[PDB]
């Protein structure tokens, strides 16, 4: 069985930590909602 | 139960004490997360049930007590943050500037950034507070690393 609990609110945070590259990736989706990668 | 806006996690007492199994949006009197959270079961919020509403393994989403209300869209250009609420931490935001998947079907924005499996449904949101996605499915690069797509449904 699954419940849920509130754990904030949603807003944008000035000064938040700013890490994570921007790849742009070729990729197909499957009809069972996978993503893969095409090379 | 709680109806009030805002992320929550959704939690199971099936497995070992009590679980992560993913994250989710209250937006207008409907919750929203990913179908690979769930798998489309009912949910429990206090007393109350939420019932699912509509879904598509596909998309990966599922919204119940009401129709999909998220419609905010990344515009392409701008950084975004991740509001992350990993298993048993406090929800963090995190900025970064998405990356693209291309498909045979459109682009849709991409967001590098590892977490646990529990997190998947965690909202993705603009400079307006917006949510623009959800966070939680996609895929495992050349080097090993997780960049998951912005995941967003439409609002009929
Ligand atoms: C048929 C379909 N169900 S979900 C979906 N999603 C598309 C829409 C644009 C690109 C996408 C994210 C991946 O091909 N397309």
């Amino acid at each position: 069985d699954m419940y849920i609990e509130r754990a904030g609110d949603i807003t944008w945070e000035k000064d938040a930590e700013v890490t994570g590259n921007s790849p742009r990736l070729d990729v197909a989706l499957d009809e069972s909602g996978d993503f893969s990668l095409v090379e | 139960g709680e109806t009030t806006d805002g992320v929550y996690r959704v939690m199971t007492r099936r497995l070992l004490g009590s679980t992560q199994v993913g994250v989710g949006v209250m937006q207008e009197g409907v919750f929203h997360t990913m179908w690979h959270v769930t798998k489309g079961a009912a949910l429990r919020s206090g007393e109350g049930r939420l019932d699912p509403y509509w879904g598509d393994v596909k998309q990966d989403l599922v919204s119940y007590c009401g129709p999909w209300k998220l419609d905010a869209a990344w515009d392409g250009l701008s950084e975004v943050q991740l509001l992350a609420v990993p298993p048993g931490e406090r929800a963090k935001n995190i900025q970064t500037l998405p990356g693209i998947f291309k498909t045979k079907d459109g682009d849709i924005g991409a967001v590098a950034l590892d977490y646990p499996a529990g997190t998947s449904g965690s909202p993705i949101l603009d400079k307006c507070g917006r949510v623009i996605g959800l966070y939680g499915n996609g895929v495992v690069i050349k080097n090993g690393s997780y960049v998951s797509a912005i995941t967003q449904g439409k609002r009929e």
